[PDB]
């Protein structure tokens, strides 16, 4: 099979910045490569074929350039309706093969989450559950870390995590970490913590609390 | 002028076999290969295989040989994927697209969600997050909502019936178990809560169901 590389998963960019998009194929593969956009929720859209090809009603700042196994996407005077993923595909041979696909958020100043945790509340435990939940509002860049601690010692077994996608209003990024555990077991310890590291700060930021 | 119109979204329980179509029109049927993708998160976009509807040939992917099965109906310009002895691995997003020999895909399909769950319709819990103690360092507090144990998606949620909408993030949801889980927080001035009611409205139309879950002091 040709394998579809793109060494980026996700790049940082500007309205009026040029960004250039890596794609490389394992095998030589000509010119015969596509490029697609996606947005949340909807289906590929057809952006390039034969490498550098536009189809019919594409902006004029997307171009399509390489031949043999590398090949790059470059968006010059980048515009807000850009920000999507994209994804290169070779169809020259079968099997049909794509490349991860990188998304394009737009850049924007560093941001410190805003932490708050909470305990299990008195429903939940009638019903003998116990979650404790932590969100991590509002930080930037997205990449962040999360650690739940009972009485010292971390624990991973229980924990569901959620992340938004880049607020379209102040280009940020929220979480949500989740940690659920059976009443018994909740009230078997005292201390809960929520730990989180980012590149805002250089010691990690924790929130905890002790049960009663 | 070519369109691509694909079946609604799909939710059976393992070991069941599911049948997506996808009417063509705007364009000669048999002219074109029709190709079929899968979509997940933890793999991307995945090619399932082809058929040539003028004659019915078809070329498949190693891997979803067996799990997918490729047909058309001519006369009703539709072409045809199903998929058995589901599990939940196949729960992903599956689009059909127009192949052309040398400008690719150059239509595709909205995509019909297949979701395979051994799970029945089932409410939420909805569960209300207090701030330890009441306590709030800032000018602002944040309360939230733990809307858990629901099936199947979607929910609809907000705060103080809508009049609070700055300040608000409600996650995705997370499948886990057979159920999912979504999570909320909403952000307001130290002098709203405990002061003023802040309350989470929880809505999940698959069971009819609606929850007015006020966050209170503890």
């Amino acid at each position: 099979d040709i394998v579809m590389t793109q060494s980026q998963k996700f790049m940082s960019t500007s309205v009026g910045d040029r960004v250039s998009i890596s794609c490389k194929a394992s095998q030589n593969v000509g010119n015969i490569i596509a490029w697609y956009q996606q947005k949340p929720g909807q289906s590929p859209k057809a952006l390039i074929y034969l490498a550098s090809y536009r189809y019919s009603g594409v902006p004029d700042r997307f171009t399509g350039s390489g031949s043999g196994t590398d090949f790059t996407l470059t968006i010059s005077n980048v515009q807000s309706e850009d920000l999507a993923e994209y994804f290169c595909q070779q169809y020259s041979s079968f099997p049909l093969t794509f490349g991860a696909g990188t998304k394009l958020e737009l850049k924007r100043a560093d941001a410190a989450p805003t932490v708050s945790i909470f305990p299990p509340s008195s429903e939940q435990l009638t019903s003998g559950g116990a979650s404790v939940v932590c969100f991590l509002n509002n930080f930037y860049p997205k990449d962040i870390n999360v650690k739940w601690k009972i009485d010292g010692s971390e624990r991973q077994n229980g924990v569901l995590n959620s992340w938004t996608d880049q607020d379209s209003k102040d280009s940020t990024y929220s979480m949500s970490s989740t940690l659920t555990l059976t009443k018994d077991e909740y009230e078997r310890h005292n201390s809960y913590t929520c730990e989180a590291t980012h590149k805002t700060s250089t010691s990690p930021i924790v929130k905890s609390f002790n049960r009663n | 002028q070519a369109q691509l119109q694909e079946s609604g979204a799909e939710l059976v329980r393992p070991g069941a076999s599911v049948k997506m179509s996808c009417k063509a029109s705007g364009y000669r049927f048999t002219s074109y290969n029709m190709h079929w993708v899968k979509q997940t998160p933890r793999q991307g976009l995945e090619w399932i295989g082809a058929i040539y509807p003028g004659n019915g040939d078809t070329s498949y992917n190693q891997k979803f040989k067996g799990k997918a099965t490729l047909t058309v109906d001519k006369s009703s310009s539709t072409a045809y994927m199903q998929l058995s002895s589901l599990t939940s691995e196949d729960s992903a997003v599956y689009f059909c697209a127009r192949g052309r020999l040398s400008l690719g895909f150059d239509y595709w399909g909205q995509g019909s969600t297949l979701t395979v769950s051994s799970a029945k319709t089932t409410a939420p819990s909805v569960y209300p997050l207090a701030p330890v103690c009441g306590d709030t360092t800032g000018s602002s507090v944040t309360l939230g909502c733990l809307v858990k144990g629901y099936f199947p998606e979607p929910v609809t949620l907000t705060w103080n019936s809508g009049s609070l909408s700055s300040g608000v993030h409600t996650f995705p949801a997370v499948l886990q178990s057979d159920l999912y889980t979504l999570s909320s927080s909403v952000t307001v001035t130290s002098s709203t809560w405990p002061s003023q009611s802040i309350t989470c409205n929880v809505a999940h139309p698959a069971s009819s169901t609606k929850v007015d879950k006020k966050i209170e002091p503890r």
